[PDB]
């Protein structure tokens, strides 16, 4: 949102970028400083590899489709031990050559009724997006990161839909109570806001 | 094979068969009569339900991939109960649209991969089938039926290359001593040969 000078807030945001396409992009590195998604690919492929030495092959997978990485999400995916996780990996492998297609040939079918049958919301969400390249379907799913929702809308989305998702989900959390909402909010007296809805809620 | 006259036995064939693209049409019915695959669609349509009742929907999948309707056979794993299953039907929906694509591009390698490392001999098959398309990868290993394979050895082959296989599985069978190769050898002096070879086999 911004809001003594416009001239002498964007300087010192640039300034601030110095330090370590669009009209509003210091805006935007802001934000992907503050929600720490401003990584390098090396280090990207360094976070992978810690992902699955830690053994969540799906949050591997959700964070390389959330990337746009589809090919080097069906190389991890395959590298598993799981037959589940391998089948899953060979149904995300038919969609390099099939993005190039309209809709209604069974097989984005198949993927719909997948992603409204399955019950991990990481596979829930890689299946609703490569079925359907979208991302309204993935930014409004209530069972993944906040943080990881704020990435990919700050990453992919225009300004207009990043307004209107950021105002949705900042009005959703700030009357509902989530914790995870601070990210979005801040401490500020709005997070104090939030922490009092919370309290409201929980005790 | 054939064997008073060979207008007289394809005379009488005919008119055994009254009750093409080859030149011995004839002997392809009787080998369709003899190994009980003569089948029209309300056929293979009722044998698809009547082993979608059995259980064995994976065999319901290989029969409808051996009749060679894949979007039939599809269907009809997909609407299963098993996620397992619903996944393996995903991953075949593939080919549906990946029929043009000559090309290593992962999806057929993850699919050989595992076509090789499956248990269920059907899905082995059919994953077999679905990537690098050959019919010769289908009927040549022992892990099903061996009425199953010659049903896809009279559908769809050449003359030239059907004698080659016959001859093939026959002198496997005979000095292997299996049972399944009274398909090619009837109830016949080779049959008690091979009647005899499984006696010294197995008492």
């Amino acid at each position: 949102n911004g809001i003594l000078s416009d001239k002498q807030l964007n300087k010192e945001m640039e300034k601030i970028i110095k330090l370590r396409g669009s009209p509003k992009y210091v805006q935007r590195r802001l934000c992907l400083i503050i929600s720490g998604w401003d990584l390098s690919r090396s280090d990207y492929e360094d976070k992978y590899n810690i992902i699955m030495k830690n053994g969540h092959y799906e949050k591997a997978a959700a964070w390389a489709v959330f990337f746009g990485d589809i090919p080097k999400a069906v190389e991890i995916l395959g590298s598993a031990k799981k037959e589940r996780l391998r089948l899953i990996a060979t149904a995300i492998a038919g969609y390099l050559a099939y993005k190039d297609l309209p809709g209604n040939n069974a097989w984005r079918q198949q993927c719909r009724k997948m992603s409204s049958e399955l019950d991990d919301p990481y596979l829930r969400v890689i299946f609703a997006f490569i079925a359907d390249n979208d991302w309204w379907d993935i930014l409004y799913e209530p069972a993944i990161s906040l943080r990881e929702r704020l990435g990919v809308a700050l990453r992919f989305l225009n300004d207009t839909d990043l307004t209107t998702f950021l105002d949705r989900t900042s009005s959703t959390v700030i009357e509902n109570g989530e914790l995870e909402g601070l990210i979005l909010t801040g401490i500020t007296p709005n997070g104090i806001d939030l922490l009092q809805s919370y309290v409201n809620k929980t005790s | 094979n054939g064997i008073l006259s060979d207008k007289q036995l394809n005379k009488e064939m005919e008119k055994i068969i009254k009750l093409a693209g080859s030149p011995k049409y004839v002997q392809r019915r009787l080998c369709l009569i003899i190994s009980g695959w003569d089948l029209s669609r309300s056929d293979y349509e009722d044998k698809y339900n009547i082993i979608m009742k059995n259980g064995h929907y994976e065999k319901a999948a290989a029969w409808a991939v051996f009749f060679g309707d894949i979007p039939k056979a599809v269907e009809i794993l997909g609407s299963a109960k098993k996620e397992r299953l619903r996944l393996i039907a995903t991953a075949i929906a593939g080919y549906l649209a990946y029929k043009d694509l000559p090309g290593n591009n992962a999806w057929r390698q993850q699919c050989r991969k595992m076509s090789s490392e499956l248990d269920d001999p059907y899905l082995r098959v059919i994953f077999a089938f679905i990537a690098d398309n050959d019919w010769w990868d289908i009927l040549y290993e022992p892990a099903i039926s061996l009425r199953e394979r010659l049903g896809v050895a009279l559908r769809f082959l050449n003359d030239t290359d059907l004698t080659t296989f016959l001859d093939r599985t026959s002198s496997t069978v005979i000095e292997n001593g299996e049972l399944e190769g009274l398909i090619l050898t009837g109830i016949t002096p080779n049959g008690i040969d091979l009647l005899q070879s499984y006696v010294n086999k197995t008492s």
